[PDB]
């Protein structure tokens, strides 16, 4: 009937071995009209009794206390964790099979939902994935590796871009809008990560972690039901004799069972005191409201009585096992009868059974590399910087010109990385700011000479245009690479987990757009190298030609910190350029220095350089070659300040189209930029 | 092949200073990242600073930030490390290395010894 705050609480609290925090759970029961619990499941194979009967016990308690309970069928998560031979279609059969077992397990089907992760994520792709990247952005790679146990894996060592999966599970907490995470203790590390993320985004209400007991494995050298033995677990439609065989050979020491120390990772450690027969009694028999067990006429009302009787040898090992076999066979009976008397359900079960000889000890399937594009197509990522140096920008421009010249049939796309640059924490880590700076840098690059034929795309167009296929590409690429391999890209200097996803996204983008070549600056050649690596030398790496406009200080006398005035940027206005060229280093009778270097570059670009000299200083002259120019600077013939005014003149000229945009179209964005520059006080 | 030769090392007192230089050949220095790395006695190689082609992007190991300065002359194919306010912890063989990209280097010169001690 009707229940109150205190009896609702006692009931919900009894679900979990641990509850972070008890005060929050109480405040939830008092305040919230409908409480949403959730648990998620990798569809990897026949269902273990823990995910069926034991789960059903705890869900019934949750629904009794006035909760909705969501089953998150984690199809993409099983793909990322290399289940069912990594075949997504087979994983979805297993998922359908799981939903049939849960429907026969006697749960309140008015307050239980069965959601598919892929279906739900793709329906809200913009919301979900932004948060996944935001979680990765704000966390270290070390912190995410520590979540390895939620996948039954070991940190470092083997992780294979199984960094994304924990980031996703965490996103989910918020996505489902769950109030209570009601998963097993081995998930505790990612649940804590979700509570950590509330503090990062300033959300005051945190999800309550109501973690449940991890049910023990049947065989002797293991404290959890595993992938090594089919005999470590009872499956949910095991025949009555298979149930008997498994329980009969089970480890069964005559020792009283005490509660385990809650380890920080949550995964149970193997111990000889842990008796899995008694653990089944405690979790699947005595956890149901009115449950009781009986051996030879005696009826034991609580678990303590049955345990006490077994320790003092009033009940024998074979008697206790025969009691459990009966208790389990009664509980699995409804499930067997459903699969015995339904064509659809029976077919699913047969398909799942066929994957025990159909998907394992056969090399796991992985996404195939697409073939090469027929027409050559180059790709170049815009730097997400407030301050793009002129030398870098010039090299981008020249690389696109050089490509078009070499392949007149072909294409060049500049990608604006408005998703992946947020993920890697490029500026302030804020979407608004990163879009602004990319739009600004795009405009100024065109103003400095980027060909009109160059196509411009955002990640946003690419991703939202292919909501499913893009992220499946990313999952495919991620599965095929060790985390250590992506760590090597940054020489072990990865500052956040978002940088790992950024690398995967770039490759996915290069594949989506059918690119034959990737063009790299000095700032991203480490990332684009991965695209070549992944495609097995199919995609070619073109390097930009930098080093032609140097820093303006004296070589061999650099300041410890480079100031703004020591380097030419492409957002420099008239005042900036005058100021930098004024302070720039040059000296008489010297063949080389930064000013001569900038002049030699301008001479190459414009054909010649005209020094305007009032007579008495030598009058006017043109230099049409660099060798003539350095000779006159070395002889003393050309005074430093004469050259300086000539260089200054040409830099203002080349920058005229750009400086017009700085005062007009881009003035809205540039104001929003220089606030984000100051916001980098740190 | 790639050749790199360092110079400028020696013995100084704490608070002293030096300027290392590296002369290079056999590759396109002017379009390459370049590194300074060091090896203290019974320790691994560790990078000290690095600089991109245009001299506009520079990084420094935390312990030398504000005291050391890296620069390059692309015309002369030489790299420079100005070391000021030297400390005993800076004692090491300093090497000049070619950068493949911002986070990696391969070829190294023979190295130049730097010692910072008051003892002698
Ligand atoms: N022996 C056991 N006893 C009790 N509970 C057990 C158990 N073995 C597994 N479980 C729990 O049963 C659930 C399903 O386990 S699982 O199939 O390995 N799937 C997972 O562990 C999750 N990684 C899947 C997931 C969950 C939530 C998400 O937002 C996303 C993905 C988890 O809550 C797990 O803790």
């Amino acid at each position: 009937g009707s229940m109150n705050t205190d009896e609702r609480y006692k009931l919900l609290r009894s679900v979990g071995e641990e509850c972070i925090q008890e005060s929050e759970l109480r405040n939830l029961i008092e305040k919230k009209p409908l409480i949403r619990c959730y648990d998620g499941f990798e569809p990897s194979g026949r269902m273990h009794i823990a995910q069926g009967i034991f789960k059903a016990v705890n869900v019934n308690k949750c629904t009794a206390a006035g909760c909705e309970f969501v089953f998150w069928v984690a199809d993409w998560f099983a793909l990322m964790n290399d289940k069912v031979g990594g075949e997504l279609e087979k994983i979805r059969i297993v998922g359908r099979y799981l939903i049939e077992v849960w429907k026969a397990a006697g749960m309140d089907t008015d307050k239980v939902l069965f959601l598919w992760s892929s279906e739900e994520i793709t329906s809200h792709a913009d919301t979900y994935w932004r948060m996944v990247l935001d979680i990765g952005r704000q966390n270290t790679i070390a912190r995410i590796k520590k979540c390895c146990t939620i996948m039954g894996k070991t940190e470092g060592t083997l992780t294979a871009a199984q960094v994304l999966y924990p980031l996703m599970q965490c996103c989910d907490i918020f996505f489902l809008k769950a109030d209570i995470c009601q998963l097993g203790l081995d998930q505790r590390k990612v649940n804590m990560l979700a509570r950590e993320y509330c503090d990062l985004i300033g959300r005051k209400l945190k999800p309550v972690i109501l973690s449940h007991h991890m049910l023990a494995g049947l065989r002797r050298g293991q404290a959890k039901m595993s992938k090594s033995d089919p005999d470590s677990a009872i499956f949910m439609e095991d025949t009555e004799e298979d149930v008997a065989r498994k329980i009969r050979q089970a480890y069964c020491p005559r020792v009283k069972q005490s509660a385990s120390a809650i380890t920080d990772d949550g995964a149970p450690v193997a111990t000889d005191d842990r008796n899995p027969v008694l653990d089944y009694f405690q979790c699947v028999v005595y956890a149901r409201p009115g449950a009781v067990a009986a051996i030879d006429g005696t009826t034991y009302a609580t678990y303590e009585d049955l345990e006490q009787a077994f320790v003092s040898d009033e009940v024998s090992e074979d008697a206790l096992k025969s009691c459990l076999i009966d208790e389990v066979n009664a509980l699995l009976a409804p499930v067997r009868q459903h699969f015995a008397s339904n064509e659809e359900a029976h077919e699913l079960l047969e398909a799942v059974k066929s994957y025990r000889k159909g998907g394992a000890t056969l090399p796991l399937a992985e996404t195939a590399l697409p073939a090469a594009p027929e027409k050559p197509h180059a790709c170049m990522w815009m730097p997400a910087l407030l301050k793009v140096p002129l030398d870098v920008a010039e090299g981008m421009i020249k690389a696109t010109e050089d490509f078009i010249a070499a392949h007149p049939g072909g294409t060049v796309t500049v990608v604006l990385p408005d998703w992946s640059a947020v993920a890697s924490d490029e500026i302030t880590g804020v979407e608004k700011d990163i879009s602004a700076a990319l739009q600004v840098n795009c405009a100024l690059l065109k103003a400095y000479g980027l060909p009109n034929s160059v196509k411009i795309v955002t990640e946003n167009e690419v991703i939202l245009g292919n909501r499913n296929d893009f992220w499946v590409s990313v999952i495919g690429i991620a599965r095929k690479n060790l985390l250590s391999h992506i760590e090597e890209l940054y020489g072990g200097e990865l500052r956040n987990a978002g940088q790992v996803i950024a690398a995967l996204m770039r490759v996915a983008t290069a594949l989506m757009l059918s690119v034959s070549h990737v063009i790299s600056t000095s700032l991203d050649g480490h990332i684009n190298a991965f695209a070549r690596e992944y495609t097995k030398e199919r995609i070619e790496c073109v390097q930009t030609l930098e080093g032609r406009i140097p820093a303006l200080h004296r070589p061999g006398a650099a300041p410890a910190v480079l100031g703004a005035d020591d380097v030419l940027y492409l957002d420099d206005n008239d005042m900036d350029i005058r100021r930098k060229i004024k302070k720039a280093y040059s000296a008489p009778n010297e063949e080389a220095n930064p000013v001569i270097s900038v002049a030699q570059h301008l001479l190459a670009q414009h054909g010649a350089l005209n020094i305007e000299r009032g007579e008495a200083n030598g009058g006017n002259v043109s230099y049409n070659t660099p060798e003539a120019l350095v000779a006159d600077c070395g002889s003393g013939a050309l005074h430093p300040a004469d050259l300086k005014a000539a260089v200054l003149q040409l830099l203002l000229d080349r920058s005229a189209q750009a400086r017009a945009l700085l005062n007009g179209e881009l003035k809205k964005n540039m104001t929003a930029l220089r606030n984000a520059e100051k916001k980098m006080a740190k | 092949q790639v050749q790199l030769q360092e110079s400028g090392g020696g013995l100084v007192l704490p608070g002293g200073s030096l300027r290392l230089s590296c002369a290079t050949s056999g590759f396109t220095f002017s379009n390459s990242w370049m590194y300074w790395v060091r090896q203290a006695p019974g320790k691994g190689l560790e990078w000290v600073s690095r600089i991109n082609a245009g001299g506009n992007t520079v990084d420094y190991k935390d312990s030398v930030k504000g005291r050391f300065s890296i620069s390059r002359d692309n015309a002369k194919n030489t790299l420079y490390l100005q070391m000021n306010s030297l400390k005993p912890e800076d004692t090491a063989v300093y090497y000049c290395a070619r950068g493949l990209n911002r986070y990696a280097y391969d070829s190294r010169g023979q190295g130049t010894q730097v010692t910072v001690s008051s003892h002698h």
